[PDB]
């Protein structure tokens, strides 16, 4: 029931979506065999959410992998759980977008996404109670950019009343990758977001950051940065996983997130997030989990709250947490910090609660929600991006593949308008 | 041979169902399987030799509520017909939870009211536990009180909803569920209870010493007031007051039938030892504001209609002190328009609370229910709640875009104004 | 400089065969000289409740006098230059379809006039050229669709807007224009329904661009003017196509809630106009307060059975009247 479909929008996808999957087997008592070897009924009452289930007591993940690098292919394919991993869904194609989206949308990505389509109308047909689409990519690269765009657009019109949940990698004032990454990330935008219900940004700094200097992990390497984003990803999931005092899903976070269509943006973080040593000093009570949700500094962001203003927060709560203890502290929070929240709603904050804790901690607790910080995304990619664009930088490789300039006019003026519901908002 | 049937909609209504039921089942003795070891047969009906079974449905769009339910450890007691869910939630809105799905079982819950009443001598009613606003505990609140209109219209529509409270709330698009919520209500409900969910946490650490309580401390004040209003369909008294006889006396006027409760004495198992548990002392704690189950003050409004529930070791002499004690507090403001005082039942059999609650037992106890101006507080603050998101549109186009016209906004608002002048009117 | 408000028509339906059958106050609202009044019973207590409006025209008033009146007015600016915008608002069952095709109506008889005028426009040249192009278009399930084209793909880009690939048609005479219309709603999505019969499956956009070389100084008029068959407010339920035609109605009903947002944001002078938002509303971009005039026509029952519904349309119909924009001559 309210079944999900995963798609791995290359590398991107792939390692986000790998240690995604490594911690939900681990929840779901999933063995690197496939087998369920469990704890509980719980663990298999909404196993078919994520897996398909097969002889053998089989959980296979429910996943398409995507891209244009075979090399990727075989990484994933010698990977954990590879074993169980339904081969039919490693759909990789041979070229590569060479970071050029228009490449990697108009021409390559156009003809790999129908193969795709064709695995992902299987799957989708092998479901009894689709609810959506959940889709892991980057914005700014070449490969997986073009495809989980192509892809986001094209199901949608093929799935015009599932929910399309979006996990993205977006550009960061710093720490940079593509040669055109803002060209690439603008042409994305403008096609994600009028395919997109929900999705959740990614600033690779934040989670270099987090790990730095929160977990205290001064070599911040690709597998800690990993943690911290399939932490979240499987936070999000917990309303399709486990029960409790507050049951929640997804459409009840859309109709209670975002005010606006456009709205739709999030910047996530969670709790408790402590390194080893900090184990001895600290008291794992709501209070403690409300102080990090609430920290600013906490979110896998570089959209810092503190210039912002909140519009919609969700507190989502896993263990046997007291309701009052959870009200009060949500209540001392919006009393509290009440400047930064948004006065177009008489209660910023939603809250739901699972009473089944994550494998580790005696509690726990995600935080998700879209504030008007969020338009420093926007602006740091229109900014990056007309500063190239004005000199036609690297503009051959789009132009070269039959792009018009227009295509990029629409695409700055759509960020422009992300940007002006947010400052309407603050 | 009375009879009762309940409803319990939406994971709030199913989580205190099941508190109801497992209070119920207590009350009587019954085992888990059915088996024990009469006027049972009001909430439990006798199936065959050996068994009985509790008269109720539980409904939901969430499969989990239900999946929940049937792992329950009265899960051999309730016939698996009991249960019945749709597929998807009702992303608490209304428009989903009213008009877009919560059709998809409507039949089905019609199909298991219809078996349960033809299998009703004394039908009493029907007793429903819901929400005043939050998806499916609205939506199919909504569609089942228009069959229950159509179908049986003349047996008793009796409900306990769920009051989202000045501060505590689980979601922001609340108010406009309940605004729709509250319209369409108005229209086909005979009585109905107001429950504070913050009201009642504040009762839960005041007077029971629970540092921090939750949903399951709540549903068992809840049960406590539930069996004593209905403890009168089944149990003897000195005063033998029919919930029917209760409700007609209780509204006046056919718009004022939303009543607000408490319930005396409420003590930890430490007070148990302290107290003067009195028949006076208990009856005098129901008036103050301070033990209400919503969060009104009643000093700010009139007392219309009031009825006093004795349960237990009650002499009718100790209650008519007891009466005339209340009579002198010059502090309560009775409706200039009822000279007439309370309405008094006493019951024979004494309130249990359940082992592994929080409750002590006592030897005696009252249950108040009454009809007074000060509600309309309640329902002023969800106006206001209201107003805002719905003059920013906020949200709105969820509602819309799932199956609803805006305008329809504007229709509950204007009765809900009409809802607050109907208190005022009464009052003045 | 300064901003004019935009004006209003409200028309009254004469009685269906249902609502003459049934048991109803067969005239619950009437109009005075452009007052609409309404009586209206409920929670036990009878009120008068009123609006005004710019023209009005009761059940008793057919489509002959409207043309020698509304529509010999709009026409006129029209051809004077101004970008005009007609457009409409009503529940659904209104009767605004049915005023659009006179099933002769409005696109009928304001093309009529338009290309009568530009004909005696024709006979007062006897560089005076009347460069004229039409198109049709219609959003359907929220996808903008070409009526003039062969056997969806338009994108909506900066001229204002301007659609890629859109088929646009030269007129050189009146039975051209007819043709053409005739075929556009052929190709029009519509349907027949449990209460409604010319339902509005689509928002059906008719724009003529009439560049008139208007010369003495060699100066030529553009007499932009786009008709909009904005679908009406509906209730699935109420109808009673599994998910096709409730997610046609919804799709509407968001439509019309976004509009009415930037309806709303335009009175209330907000800094940023959400009509950037949809797709219908950054049609109308420059409708929206912008150098385009603008007219709405309403449409209402005189019966009891739809006062809730008249009241909705009168209010949001009167308080769009605080909609105001700066109409010029496209010279
Ligand atoms: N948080 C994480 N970020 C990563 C990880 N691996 C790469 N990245 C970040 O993503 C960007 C590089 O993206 P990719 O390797 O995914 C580009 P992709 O393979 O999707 O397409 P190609 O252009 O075909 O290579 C950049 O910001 C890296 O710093 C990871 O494991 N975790
Ligand atoms: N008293 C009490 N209130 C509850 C309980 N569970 C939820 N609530 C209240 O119910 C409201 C939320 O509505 P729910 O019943 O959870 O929602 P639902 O009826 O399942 O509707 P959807 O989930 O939207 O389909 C809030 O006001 C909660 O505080 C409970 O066990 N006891
Ligand atoms: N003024 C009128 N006189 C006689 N018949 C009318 C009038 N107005 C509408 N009708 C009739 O009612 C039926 C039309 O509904 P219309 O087609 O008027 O509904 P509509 O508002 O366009 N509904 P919808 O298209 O779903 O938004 C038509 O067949 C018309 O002939
Ligand atoms: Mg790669
Ligand atoms: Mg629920
Ligand atoms: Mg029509």
């Amino acid at each position: 029931m309210r079944e999900i479909v995963h798609i791995q929008a290359g590398q991107c996808g792939n390692q986000i979506g790998a240690k995604f999957w490594e911690v939900i087997s681990d929840e779901h008592g999933i063995d690197p065999t496939g087998s369920y070897h469990g704890d509980s009924d719980l663990q298999l009452e909404r196993i078919n959410v994520y897996y398909n289930e097969a002889a053998g007591n089989k959980y296979v993940p429910r996943a398409i992998l995507v891209d244009l690098e075979p090399g990727t292919m075989d990484s994933v394919r010698s990977g954990p759980f590879g074993q169980i991993f339904r081969p039919d869904n490693f759909v990789f194609g041979q070229s590569g977008a060479g970071n050029n989206w228009a490449k990697g949308h108009y021409t390559e990505g156009a003809e790999l996404v129908d193969s795709v389509l064709d695995v992902v109308r299987k799957e989708s047909e092998s479901c009894d109670c689709l609810q959506g689409f959940q889709l892991t990519h980057s914005l700014g690269g070449g490969t997986g950019s073009g495809m989980g765009t192509l892809l986001i657009s094209k199901i949608r019109e093929e799935y015009p009343d599932r929910i399309m949940n979006t996990f993205s990698v977006v550009p960061s004032p710093k720490v940079s990758d593509t040669v055109v990454e803002p060209y690439n990330a603008t042409l994305s935008v403008h096609q994600l977001v009028e395919n997109t219900d929900e999705t959740y940004c990614i600033d690779n700094e934040a989670l270099y950051d987090i790990c730095f200097r929160t977990l205290k992990l001064t070599t911040p390497t690709y597998g800690d940065l990993n943690h911290l984003v399939s932490a979240t990803m499987s936070g999000v999931t917990t309303c399709l996983r486990f029960p409790g005092q507050l049951n929640a899903d997804l459409r009840k976070l859309a109709v209670n997130m975002v005010p606006f269509p456009r709205l739709h943006f999030f910047m996530p973080g969670f709790a408790p997030l402590t390194s080893r040593g900090s184990q001895q000093y600290r008291a794992l009570t709501v209070p403690e989990l409300t102080q990090q949700m609430f920290d600013a500094k906490n979110m896998m962001a570089a959209c810092d709250p503190r210039h912002g203003r909140y519009l919609t927060v969700a507190a989502v709560f896993r263990g046997r947490m007291s309701m009052k203890e959870v009200d009060e502290q949500m209540l001392n929070v919006q009393n509290k910090n009440s400047s930064y929240f948004v006065e177009w709603i008489p209660n910023n904050v939603k809250t739901a609660v699972c009473d089944i804790p994550p494998r580790g901690l005696k509690m726990s607790a995600t935080f998700i929600g879209n504030s008007t910080a969020i338009q420093e995304l926007f602006k740091r990619i229109s900014e990056q991006f007309t500063a190239m664009f004005r000199r036609k930088a690297f503009l051959h490789w789009y132009t070269g593949e039959g792009m018009d300039e227009m295509e990029f006019t629409e695409a700055e003026s759509n960020m422009n308008d992300l940007v002006s519901e947010y400052q309407q908002y603050q | 041979m009375r009879e009762c049937i309940s409803i319990h909609v939406g994971q709030a209504g199913v989580q205190i169902g099941n508190a109801c039921w497992e209070l119920y089942c207590l009350e009587h003795g019954i085992q888990p399987d059915g088996q024990m070891p009469d006027s049972f047969n009001t909430f439990f009906s006798e199936t065959g030799a050996g068994k009985h079974v509790p008269r109720a449905v539980f409904v939901d769009l969430e499969p989990t509520v239900i999946d929940e339910v049937r792992t329950g450890t009265y899960r051999q007691l309730f016939h698996p017909e009991q249960l019945i869910t749709g597929k998807e939630d009702a992303a608490n809105n209304y428009a989903r939870g009213h008009y877009t799905i919560g059709k998809e079982i409507i039949d089905l819950v019609l199909d298991r009211i219809r078996k349960l009443a033809d299998q009703c001598t004394g039908l009493q009613g029907f007793l429903v536990f819901h929400s005043f606003g939050g998806g499916t505990g609205s939506g199919f609140t909504s569609l089942l009180m228009e069959r229950l209109s159509v179908d049986y219209g003349k047996k008793s529509k009796l409900e306990f909803s769920i009051y989202p409270a000045p501060q505590v709330s689980t979601a922001v698009v609340e108010p406009y569920n309940s605004i729709l919520t509250t319209h369409t209500t108005l229209e086909h409900s005979d009585c109905a209870f107001m429950v504070d969910n913050e009201a009642i946490y504040d009762i839960c650490r005041r007077n029971l010493d629970i540092e921090r309580p939750t949903y399951t401390n709540l549903n068992r004040l809840i049960s406590q007031i539930v069996s004593s209003i209905t403890a009168s369909l089944r149990f003897d008294g000195a005063l033998n007051v029919d919930l029917t006889e209760f409700q007609t006396n209780l509204v006046p006027y056919p718009r004022i039938h939303f009543p607000l409760a408490t319930y005396a004495p409420v003590i930890s198992a430490e007070k148990a030892y302290h107290e003067q548990l009195s028949v006076a002392e208990i009856t005098n704690a129901c008036f103050e504001p301070a033990n209400q189950m919503v969060k009104c003050d009643p000093r700010h409004g009139k007392y219309m209609a009031c009825c006093l529930l004795y349960r237990g070791d009650v002499v009718p002499k100790d209650v008519n002190a007891a009466i005339a004690t209340i009579k002198t507090k010059r502090s309560i403001q009775f409706v200039d328009w009822c000279p007439t005082g309370f309405k008094v039942g006493i019951n024979y059999q004494p309130p249990t609370v359940v082992p592994g609650g929080d409750l002590a037992k006592v030897q005696r106890a009252v249950c108040m229910l009454s009809n007074t101006t000060a509600i309309a507080e309640a329902w002023a603050r969800l106006d206001h709640k209201f107003d805002l998101m719905y003059a920013k549109r906020a949200f709105v186009h969820w509602y819309v875009g799932e199956g609803m016209e805006e305008g329809e906004f504007s229709e509950a608002r204007e009765d809900m104004a009409a809802l607050e002048k109907d208190y005022e009117e009464v009052g003045v | 400089s300064s901003c004019v408000n935009i004006k209003v028509i409200v028309r009254c339906r004469p009685l269906n065969e249902k609502e003459k059958n049934d048991i109803n106050n067969e005239e619950v609202v009437r109009i005075n000289n452009n007052e609409v009044i309404l009586t209206i019973n409920r929670n036990n207590e009878i009120y008068e409740k009123k609006y005004s409006f710019d023209y009005a025209c009761d059940k008793d008033v057919d489509q002959k006098t409207l043309f020698n009146n509304y529509i010999y007015q709009i026409v006129d600016e029209v051809l004077q230059g101004f970008n005009c915008t007609l457009f409409c608002y009503g529940q659904t069952g209104t009767g605004k379809t049915y005023t659009m095709e006179g099933k002769t109506g409005l696109i009928f008889r304001v093309t009529k006039r338009i290309f009568d005028i530009l004909n005696k426009r024709k006979e007062e040249k006897i560089m005076y050229d009347f460069n004229i192009k039409i198109s049709y278009l219609e959003i359907y399930n929220e996808e903008l669709c070409d009526l003039l084209s062969s056997t969806m793909k338009l994108r909506i880009y900066e001229d204002g807007l301007n659609v890629d690939k859109l088929e646009e048609k030269s007129i050189n005479s009146f039975e051209e224009i007819y043709y053409i219309i005739c075929s556009a709603i052929k190709k029009r999505r519509t349907a027949e329904t449990a209460y409604n019969k010319k339902s509005s499956r689509s928002h059906s956009i008719f724009t003529i661009t009439l560049i008139i070389k208007d010369i003495n100084e060699s100066i030529t008029k553009i007499g932009k003017l786009n008709l909009v068959d904005l679908a009406g407010s509906e209730n699935a339920l109420k109808s009673s196509s599994l998910k096709i035609r409730q997610q046609e109605s919804c799709n509407i009903n968001q439509s019309l809630l976004t509009l009415g947002r930037v309806i709303n944001s335009l009175i209330e002078n907000s800094s940023y106009i959400p009509y950037r938002d949809s797709k219908l509303t950054r049609l109308l971009q420059d409708s929206l307060g912008g150098k385009t005039k603008t007219f709405i026509v309403a449409t209402i029952s005189p019966s009891s059975l739809c006062i809730d519904e008249t009241l909705s349309t009168l209010d949001y119909v009167f308080r769009a009247k605080n909609i105001k924009n700066r109409p010029e001559i496209n010279i």
